[PDB]
């Protein structure tokens, strides 16, 4: 391997972990109260709406329908009015969290499903607000589904900025395009391969570690 | 009265059809008393009970908890007054992330208290549950009993004066059953806590229930005392309820014999009441001698209800056209209320 | 028909050494309906797995039919499976076919022509009063009317055995009537070995010719129903009864009773009472005959095949000498009286 | 609008359809086999080798790591060695069927396990052979989930079609990528989505529908 390009893999490892978990944190911070309030619209919850739900849930059905590539690429116009660029780290960010929303939201409901209504119902008889039913009691509950989420968001990530590699987000994903595809060395696609499993892996060894964490 | 529920009727419309969960369903629960609600499964008793805590909306009816009504109230009142209001359920309903500690402290964090009390108001009330040993143990490690003790201190934390209990030692086993009833019993006696109660089983109101109210389909069929409910039943479903709780059973052979159409070389087989007077009363041993008759005793049971005794027994009467009946009227002379069941 | 001889079965799990059944011998006479009682972890479901070998004894020997089936070829012992029929508690059919199909399949199995498995199945299913609910699926079907496939297709080998797990573990008692009504008409009109394992004695009760009771994998009592009942050797088995006959001595009465005999006291006493004796007016007796008073805290009666029991907790008011003399004369007459303690 | 064009994206709806199904195909011939191989080898179940389970949970798990296009593109020189070619359908499903396979087995393992035991136990006192089991009930059992895994393996697929545009696979991705990444041509962008939403539907209208049907 030649030493310039050494260097430039541990840009991609970098610019592989900026996407990736800088996509999760927005998407989470977008998918995690769309989650929230597609758990409480269903029929017999806090909120019952028969028809927010409804639209709710469909728009994130189309959102999570669109393959991601095509979300990038047709997301083009969007990015560079919001960034001012279609290129790059941060520019990958953009469609990269929009693909994530989706995925986060519906998990994030059906983590919330698995905790068992009658909790609710404790809450609720000791004077407990809707907004201190979700912080004070759902949230905790489903911590480790939501981790487990996490967890699987993330590495869903990876794959997603690997594939933001042929549209130039960077990355190591943009190093396979280049020497695995445009033109081939063997060595750097094979570290490069290497390198994503080990940071998938990492990324699943440690989010089990978290879920293992919490209290049974 | 602590808590009054007047006139109280809900609806549902759950499919195509209109079920009816509740119908003019009245009851006082005064003061410092402990009230049962019995019935079948789907009489109304769930929904009776949340009705008090308007988890469900009364369609319609009155709802009156320490003089205070609540069935049109503002949704910020609703808080404070579920201050004053206590409940448990069947299925425990604890946090599994939270200490059994913590568990009991969330409704303290529900409005806004100062961690010091939280430790003191805890503490406590996990000494008088009998859990203060386990203040760091997760639910998950916890037997039934101790779940619903945590439930109950957890209820009892905003110091409330109504605790309500939804079928709350239904998923506890018989030994347990008998000492969360006693727990709930002497909070009752000591803190003179005001207990709303409903079950299925009998021998939960027959155990720590100062008055009764039997509802069937939405309907209240007999509201009277305990005392007064497990001597002299008004009702037969309530006999139904009573003659289950002392477990009273007359074996397929015999119903199969047994026919309300008098035959010959048949006698009598009888059930028979007993309320506190004839209860040690040797009513039978004396009819045996004076009415030279022969009492066959097919099952029988004493107990005590609201600090009455009372009993029954199915019997059948061996003796002369004449002296059966005989014995038997000198036995409703006494106190003995004297059903015949057919002949055998 | 079942002849299991001194098995022996220790699980491998967790590090630890559990007995599941420790030296287990069991003959069950061709034609009968034999019934094993015991608690959770008694080892029961051990046991009867043991007979079809759905578990392995460490050791011990199990014959059926004169067969001795722990060294069998693998496929010997399908052959020899095809001679033991199983039920469960839970009803163990494959939601995926009907009512007619589910019990075709032991057939389908071994390789049957397709008439001769419309012929056995459909006969099997009248059998079971299922001929009605030939399409249904398990979807729509009871808990009994499952168990009811669930029985046809034990039967479909047409085995000389039919073994209960649990069988009416969770059913309507109604329905646990229905059901051991008709595995008992069955033992009556095929032959039909039957053993079963029950944690609920009233089963045992119903349709038990002979019954076993087991504790720390050892079946301490190997008797009739009649015996058992009525004359129980171990204390654990007259709990069993104490189960089946419903005796509540009141909560009141403990505080209040006393070790000996304090001044006016008067005795409170368990009798009990079997066969003839039950029919007899013997307290009224009593009444005229030694001027005393019986007071009922509690009685109960029952048959267990085709023989009456009986037991009341009673007060008995009288003299020193009258008491002591009805008392006997209980005894004289085999009532069996104990005396608990004083009122 | 032209017609020399929208016969070209009217190929291309072909285009993925073939991958999208072939791979499929091929992908539950092997996933489907190595499913059974898990769930029965599993410690409760019937053959039990936890040796071999280790080892082929293992090949499955750090295949279903690789992210698809890093996969994809690191084939290349065995795709080709194996048709002849690297560009087009033909050469795209390979790597398509080696994307779904190990991520099929363990929905195969999974769907499985959730057949209650015992009708394994009520099965063997029956005399039932391990293959019997299998074919007489548990896959039978199991079908109503295999359903769903086919419908969930198809979408995924779809997606995973798309991601070889880029790698020049030559679908309706590849219509997106060339005239969405480079051209946009705004009618065709919007074409390639709303045709690619619409096969995720359908997709998933036909298995979510003939599950209904399966089910008892
Ligand atoms: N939330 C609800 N939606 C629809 N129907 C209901 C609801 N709650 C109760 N019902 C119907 O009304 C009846 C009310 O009984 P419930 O409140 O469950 O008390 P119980 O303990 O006597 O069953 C039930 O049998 C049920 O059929
Ligand atoms: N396959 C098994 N592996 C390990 N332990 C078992 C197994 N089956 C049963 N056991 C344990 O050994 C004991 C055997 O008793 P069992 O046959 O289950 O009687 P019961 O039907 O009364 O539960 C049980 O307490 C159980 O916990």
């Amino acid at each position: 391997m030649s030493e310039p390009m050494m260097w430039l893999l541990v840009r991609g490892v970098w610019e592989t972990l900026a996407m990736t978990f800088v996509s999760g944190f927005f998407g989470f911070v977008i998918g995690l109260p769309v989650g929230v309030l597609l758990y409480v619209t269903r029929p017999g919850q806090i909120i019952a709406n028969a028809k927010l739900y409804r639209t709710v849930s469909a728009i994130v059905n189309i959102f999570r329908s669109i393959p991601f590539i095509i979300l990038l690429v047709w997301m083009i116009p969007f990015t560079r009015v919001i960034v001012g660029t279609s290129i790059g780290l941060q520019a990958a960010i953009v469609p990269l969290t929009v693909g994530a929303a989706p995925f986060i939201a519906r998990m994030v409901e059906n983590a919330l499903l698995e905790i068992p209504t009658g909790l609710i119902e404790a809450s609720r008889a000791m004077g407990a607000t809707p907004m201190q039913i979700v912080r004070k009691v759902l949230l905790p509950e489903a911590l480790p589904g939501l981790v487990n989420a996490a967890t699987i968001t993330l590495i869903t990530l990876v794959g997603y900025s690997a594939m933001g590699g042929a549209v130039g987000a960077g990355g190591l994903g943009q190093i396979g395009y280049q020497y695995g595809y445009i033109g081939y060395n063997a060595t750097v696609m094979n570290t490069v391969l290497v390198l994503l499993v080990i940071l998938v892996y990492l990324i699943q060894f440690a989010g089990d570690r978290i879920v293992r964490a919490v209290t049974r | 009265h602590m808590i009054k529920l007047s006139n109280i009727t809900k609806v549902f419309h759950q499919g195509t059809r209109t079920i009816q969960a509740l119908n003019n369903v009245s009851l006082h629960v005064p003061a410092g008393q402990i009230y049962g609600v019995i019935g079948a499964s789907g009489a109304g008793k769930s929904t009776l009970i949340r009705c008090v805590n308007l988890l469900e909306r009364p369609t319609e009816g009155s709802v009156l908890v320490d003089g205070q009504e609540l069935t049109t109230l503002s949704e910020s009142e609703l808080t404070k007054a579920r201050r004053q209001i206590g409940m448990i359920f069947q299925h425990f309903n604890l946090l599994s992330s939270r200490t059994v500690f913590g568990n009991v402290a969330l409704p303290l964090e529900l409005d806004n208290t100062p961690k010091d009390e939280v430790k003191r108001r805890v503490t406590e009330l996990l000494s008088l549950v009998g859990l203060g040993d386990k203040h760091d143990s997760y639910p998950s490690n916890l037997s039934g009993g101790q779940k619903q003790r945590v439930a109950i201190a957890r209820a009892l934390a905003s110091n409330p004066k109504v605790l309500l209990c939804d079928q709350a030692t239904s998923a506890l086993d018989p030994a347990t059953t008998r000492s969360i009833l006693e727990l709930l019993k002497d909070i009752n006696r000591r803190l003179g806590l005001t207990i709303l109660l409903i079950t299925h089983e009998m021998d939960v109101v027959k155990r720590i229930c100062d008055c009764v109210a039997v509802i069937s389909n939405g309907e209240l069929i007999e509201q009277d005392t305990v005392s007064e409910v497990f001597s002299h039943p008004k009702t037969p479903l309530a006999q139904k309820f009573i003659q289950s709780t002392l477990h009273l059973d007359i074996p397929e052979d015999y119903q199969e014999r047994l026919q309300a159409e008098p035959f010959t070389d048949c006698v009598p087989m009888l059930r028979l009441e007993f309320t506190g007077q004839s209860v040690d009363a040797p009513l039978l041993s004396e009819t045996a001698r004076r009415f030279n008759v022969n009492n066959n005793i097919i099952s029988a049971q004493m107990d005590y209800a609201g600090g009455v005794k009372f009993g029954i027994m199915l019997t059948e009467m061996h003796g002369t056209q004449q002296d059966t009946q005989a014995a038997i009227a000198w036995l409703q002379e006494h106190h003995v209320k004297v059903e015949v069941l057919g002949y055998v």
